[PDB]
């Protein structure tokens, strides 16, 4: 009378599988076996990777950014000088190091409006209750209202290398390809209305720190407004105090000599963002990427602990498996 | 001790016959359901969150939050609604009965509500008593009346009972003629057929009556009236006052092991989430001590922010961190045991084996809340004449040999007499051959001397035995009387204290002449021993309705008696031999099951909230949640949950026949051993120590510049997805390990939850919808799953976090 299905009765067919102790030890091995070989390959090429940090900031009598330390209401300039003795020859990027910079702060991260950064009309005119206190200045609303984009890192970095004459050399800086390119060309558009930039931000005013309009961004129009690549990084949140935004980027150079030869280099740094107050430093970062990325060595060390003590394992189980 | 009269003319407080044994009124069932079910500690956590949730901060849609409080409370209602529908129903049924009884020497037809104390009810052939009666008048000769008391006592046979002397030659002719009868009648006692009454029947002329009523002349309310013609009783009690009710007790619900564990478990993670919420609150202010930590140039607090007092703001933050970290506690797991306890219910119903092709009828679930209380049962209480026998069933003996094997206590708690109830329990294998019995018996109990003189002898001689198989206890209805009531005597060695120790270690306890109020306080007495052991109780008679419900879980036989335990018992059984199938096979696979669903639950959501409670000191205190508002929700609805959901419905620990096969294996799982402190302390480790993995192998991945062959920064959302998809990937790759009984449904869920979770997080990340005011998590996903090293760093957290589990799984193996 009961249905005799073999899901109403608990009879379906199972695989039902019985792992032994001698059915796994093998894994134990293969593991081992694959963890050791890809894990020195990973360490290997971090220790392939060159790179180099110089700290900026100052925060030292014999630093020669003091004096722009102290309060300049004109435009402070460093010169530091560094010198390398390991030569780039692959891709070399420019990034910009910040530290104690908490940009994971909730009531910091939420303080953005991405249906205005997403170039819609009517957004534009009235940013959402998130961007405060920056949502209007004046009784005029900020076109990159929010504390992220209002605090924009806005400091020049050059490089000039010098040879066996006094005379320095300009590095050339890209400044297009730093950014996403989803966040590029979609996450972040223009206003449709309009073709000259100008036009398109009549009611709205620059934040209040930006010394200079969100339409005066870059020279170019693919660059002036919404759409530049620094203002695109810098609105990408940290994800850490400690963090570090790709700045520029120096392609392999088209002549045979290596990108970057070792020598002795020049530095200049603008220094417009008081990063001193909250304890803050800044340093900028010079690396060469491989497939993987840039030098952690923390990837190539883990497959080894975990790879060695697998394997030793494997043969530890492997023994008082082989005394029954 | 009351006077009733039969003619009520001499010359609702109390029941006049309207019973009613419903738990809830029905005009007020919400307000008393929900004030009741608001009390426990577990849905009043979840009620107060919500409240909170919506006043202070959300970091979900609230609508997900309490919707699933909305449903756990109406699934509750209606189950609480349909018990007490039936109880309506079955006092309804009991109420509307036409009764005939004689007012001014008329008959009249009313129901049995509107009896009252005094009245003569005339009683004909085949109809059960409305109430009990006093024994006046039969037509027949000597007024010699038989009735079968199957509802008293379990038992079919006729028993001789007398009309009063005076008034056994009246006959069908206006007995009751305005009648000055003044009957002096004790209180109601649950004494069953022990009874003292002082009659008094006076006619016009003067007359003198000494008679002094007994227990032939009372009739008791629920026997049925077998081979005797019309009769006419008086109601000297009335309604509830009975030996037939006010055994009942009422009904105290069900409560279940696991149940109990899963509370148990529940106030230890609300301590902890206390915790954890006041350990950020005070931390948090100790770092806003510094004058720039709070409020530096780059973010500032609005105006509002600024006015605000510094308790308040204290207040605020505290449950800011309580209510993100509230996911500890899962909805879902309140939810997924509702919905496990509702489907898996049906496997006992479509069980073939419980179907007895005799009588054409198959077992049914009653009430489905104890699907795992089975599994822990070491105390079983039978009927006897009902259940064990009929003589012994087809596999009688056999069954009690399994329980025995089983590590299962047995015992044969019957009403019926000495005489003939010592025969059966040699030949059902319960007692051997060589088993001496302990007769504690009315032949062997004297007065109040010698009740004391067994209980310390035994305390002596049969104590110091610890043989195990030698020493059988009897107990009768007088003795057990006097052990449990009279005990409270000797405070220094209490009579009911060194009858627990006596019948702790025998083989049997065989009673007889037990009430059904007796045999719940036996049961009851038992549970109250050294903690609380799991009582199974099982009858097939209108008595063992006591028994069945005052133990734990109860199990109802439907036999020649009738279905009256069947109906309120939590299970039927057409058997008993099908009573080891019940409890053996579906018992432990109901058990396993839910076990180590509760734990996973647990385990789950510690995983989930673990790196969100450490990504705090690495931000500035704000409750800045780790994952995306999205993901938070989506993970105990349709990422994980369904999972372990497949899993409890349809999972063999052992393989179903093997069980029973070996009955041995009911041991394992004896003591509530996947639920206690051992397995549940190694599950949160195991979970804390995932947790840290996570968060902290993604964090020293993250000190590097790039990831990317592009050297393109990653954000704090692509810190959130590939701690999430490791958690994902772990959690449920956890439960495949577990799993050792893989069927098409099992490997579809399992692998589908992870296939679903890749497929919805390129459809939520890659399309830009213009109905989100936050586009975080756009490309995200992608971006991520487009690095060679985030792969491998993937890989390696998954097997680093498994790594404990397989560890432990190989090594439990060996030794
Ligand atoms: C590709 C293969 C398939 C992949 C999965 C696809 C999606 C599957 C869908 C669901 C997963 C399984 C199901 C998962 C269920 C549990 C999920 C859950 O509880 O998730 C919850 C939300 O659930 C819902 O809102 C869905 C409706 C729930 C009620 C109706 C549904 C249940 C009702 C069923 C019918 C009635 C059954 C009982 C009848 C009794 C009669 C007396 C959320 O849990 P949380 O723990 O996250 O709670 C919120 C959290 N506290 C916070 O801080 O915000
Ligand atoms: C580069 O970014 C700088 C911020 O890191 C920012 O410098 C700001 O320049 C304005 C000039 O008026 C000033 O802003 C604040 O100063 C006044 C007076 O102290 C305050 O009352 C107001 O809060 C005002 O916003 C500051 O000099 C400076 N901001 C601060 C507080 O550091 C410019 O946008 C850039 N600097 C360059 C390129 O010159
Ligand atoms: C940058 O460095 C150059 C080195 O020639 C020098 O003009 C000065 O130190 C800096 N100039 C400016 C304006 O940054």
């Amino acid at each position: 009378r009961p249905d005799n299905t073999a899901f109403k009765q608990q009879r379906l067919p199972a695989w039902q599988p019985i792992l032994t102790a001698g059915t796994v030890l093998p894994i134990f091995f293969i593991i081992g076996l694959i963890f050791i070989p890809i894990g020195i390959g990973i360490f290997v090429t971090s220790n392939n990777i060159r790179e180099i940090e110089i700290d900026y900031t100052g925060t030292e009598p014999s630093s020669p950014c003091n004096k722009c330390l102290s309060p300049d209401v004109t435009p402070c300039f460093c010169t530091i000088n560094f010198t390398l003795e390991k030569s780039f020859e692959g891709n070399v990027f420019m990034y910009y190091g910040l530290s104690n910079f908490y940009q994971n702060h909730r009531r910091y991260v939420k303080s953005r409006d991405d249906s205005q950064l997403n170039g819609d009309s009517s957004a534009l005119l009235n940013p959402s209750k998130e961007c405060e206190p920056y949502r209007r200045n004046e009784d005029k609303p900020i076109a990159p209202c929010g504390a992220i984009a209002n605090s924009m890192f806005n400091d020049t970095l050059e490089l000039f290398l010098i040879g066996n004459d006094s005379y320095p050399i300009p590095i050339a800086l890209k400044k297009k390809g730093i950014a996403w390119w989803t966040d590029k060309n979609v996450k972040f558009r223009n206003p449709p209305g309009g073709d000259n930039l100008e036009e398109r931000f009549k009611g709205t005013t620059k934040p209040v720190n930006w010394l200079k309009p969100v339409y005066m961004l870059d020279s170019d129009p693919d660059n002036n407004g919404f759409i530049n690549e620094d203002f695109i990084v810098w609105m990408r949140t940290a994800a850490l105090p400690t963090f570090r935004k790709l700045y520029r980027l120096i392609e392999r150079k088209s002549d045979l000599h290596p990108t970057l030869p070792a020598g002795r280099y020049s530095l200049n740094v603008t220094y417009n963002y008081p990063v001193h107050y909250f304890d803050g430093r800044k340093r900028m970062i010079l690396s060469t990427i491989s497939w993987m990325g840039g030098k952690n060595p923390f990837l190539g060390i883990a497959y080894i602990a975990v790879g060695s003590i697998s394997f030793l394992l494997g043969v530890v189980l492997l023994v008082i498996n082989h005394k029954y | 001790t009351r006077t009733v009269f039969v003619g009520n003319h001499p010359v609702q407080r109390f029941c006049d016959n309207r019973i009613v044994s419903s738990k809830y009124t029905l005009w007020n069932f919400l307000p008393k359901n929900l004030f009741e079910q608001f009390r426990r500690i577990a849905n009043f956590y979840f009620l107060i969150i919500f409240l909170v949730q919506v006043t202070v901060d959300t970091p979900t849609s609230p609508v997900t939050s309490g919707l699933p409080l909305f449903f756990v409370i109406t699934v509750t209602a209606i189950k609480q609604g349909y018990e007490d529908w039936l109880r309506h129903r079955a006092d309804n049924e009991v109420n509307k009965s036409t009764v005939y009884i004689i007012e001014n020497a008329k008959r009249v037809r009313k129901e049995s509500e509107k009896i009252k104390v005094g009245d003569v009810v005339e009683v004909q052939a085949d109809e059960t008593f409305p109430c009990d009666l006093i024994l006046l008048s039969s037509c027949t000769t000597d007024g010699t009346c038989y009735v079968t008391t199957a509802s008293l006592d379990g038992e079919s046979n006729c028993k001789t009972h007398y009309a009063v002397r005076d008034t056994i030659a009246l006959c069908t002719a206006e007995s009751i003629d305005t009648l000055r009868a003044a009957i002096e009648c004790e209180q109601p006692q649950p004494d069953l057929y022990k009874f003292v009454g002082r009659i008094n029947i006076y006619s016009n002329s003067l007359e003198a009556v000494a008679r002094s009523l007994g227990p032939e002349n009372l009739l008791l309310k629920g026997a049925t009236l077998k081979n005797t013609e019309k009769i006419y009783g008086v109601a000297v009690y009335t309604g509830m006052e009975t030996k037939m009710a006010l055994n009942y007790q009422g009904k105290s619900q069900k409560r279940s092991a696991v149940e109990k564990s899963i509370n148990a478990f529940l106030i230890v993670y609300l301590f902890i989430l206390l915790t954890k919420a006041a350990v950020c609150t005070t931390l948090k202010y100790v770092w806003q001590s510094t004058p720039y930590n709070d409020e530096p140039w780059y973010n500032q607090k609005t105006q509002k922010e600024r006015e605000t007092l510094k308790v308040l703001k204290m207040f605020t933050d505290f449950l800011s961190f309580m209510v993100l970290f509230n996911f500890i506690i899962p909805v879902s797991m309140y939810v997924t045991v509702e919905m496990q306890k509702f489907l898996g219910s049906f496997f006992i119903s479509w069980d073939k084996d419980f179907y007895d092709e005799e009588i054409n009828e198959g077992a049914l679930v009653n009430t489905s809340d104890l699907n795992e209380e089975l599994g822990q049962v070491d105390y079983v209480f039978t009927d006897k004449t009902g259940t064990l026998t009929e003589k012994l069933q087809d596999q009688a003996a056999e069954t009690i040999e399994a329980l025995h094997a089983a590590g299962l206590k047995v015992w044969v708690l019957t009403g019926d007499k000495m005489e003939t109830a010592k025969s059966t329990c040699y030949a059902c294998r319960l007692f051997q051959t060589n088993t001496e019995l302990l007769e504690l018996t009315t032949k062997t109990i004297e007065e109040s001397e010698r009740k004391e003189d067994r209980l310390h002898e035994l305390l002596i001689e049969y104590r110091k035995k610890l043989e195990h198989q030698e020493y059988g206890l009897i107990i009768d209805g007088s003795t057990l009387s006097l052990i449990l009531n009279s005990s409270q005597d000797s405070s220094s060695n209490n009579y009911k204290s060194i009858f627990l120790q006596i019948c702790m270690k025998c083989t049997a306890v065989l009673c007889c002449r037990m009430a059904p109020l007796q045999k719940a306080q036996i049961v009851r007495m038992v549970k109250n021993l050294k903690g609380s052991p799991i009582t199974l109780s099982i009858g097939d008679g209108a008595n063992d309705v006591s028994m069945i419900l005052e133990s734990h879980v109860g199990i109802g036989i439907k036999g020649k008696e009738g279905r009256q335990a069947a109906r309120n018992s939590d299970y039927s059984v057409p058997k008993f031999k099908h009573l080891k199938k019940l409890l053996l096979a579906h018992g432990h696979l109901y058990y396993v099951r839910i076990a180590h669903l509760v734990q996973y639950f647990f385990y789950k959501n510690l995983c989930f909230i673990l790196p969100q409670f450490l990504y705090q000191f690495f931000c500035g205190f704000s409750q800045q949640p780790l994952y995306d508002a999205a993901y938070l929700t989506m993970y105990n609805i349709c990422f994980t949950s369904l999972p372990i959901l497949a899993y409890s419905l349809l999972e063999q620990h052992i393989n179903i026949d093997t069980l029973t096969s070996d009955p041995r294996l009911y041991m394992k799982i004896s003591g509530n051993a996947m639920l206690q402190l051992g397995p549940f302390l190694y599950w949160t480790f195991l979970a804390a120590f995932e947790g840290t993995v996570f968060f902290f192998g993604t964090y020293f991945l993250f000190q590097t510049a790039s990831l990317e062959e592009n050297g393109k920064v990653y954000g704090n959302w692509t810190f959130g997805t590939i701690v999430f998809t490791v958690l994902v990937f772990t959690v449920t790759l956890k439960l495949a390990l577990d799993t050792r009984f893989w069927t098409w449904i099992n490997h579809f869920v399992i692998w589908g939850s992870l296939a679903f979770y890749v497929f919805f997080s390129f459809f939520w990340g890659g399309i830009i919808w213009p109905f989100l005011k936050q586009q975080r998590m756009y490309f995200v996903f992608a971006q991520m799953l487009s690095s060679v090293s985030t792969w491998l760093a993937i890989i390696l957290l998954i097997f680093i976090s498994l790594f404990p589990e397989i560890l432990l799984i190989v090594l439990k193996n060996v030794r």
